[PDB]
């Protein structure tokens, strides 16, 4: 993008991605450990 | 311009 303003949420947020996002411990399955 | 968004 440009890079005037808010360069990068423009990079993927649009049609490019749909604005991800995801993966935020999505495999967290992570409880007690043992 | 650079309609990204």
């Amino acid at each position: 993008i440009t890079x005037i303003s808010l360069c990068x949420p423009g990079c993927k947020x649009g049609a490019l991605m749909g604005c991800n996002m995801k993966x935020a411990x999505c495999n967290c399955s992570i409880h007690v450990s043992k | 311009a650079x309609k990204x968004x």
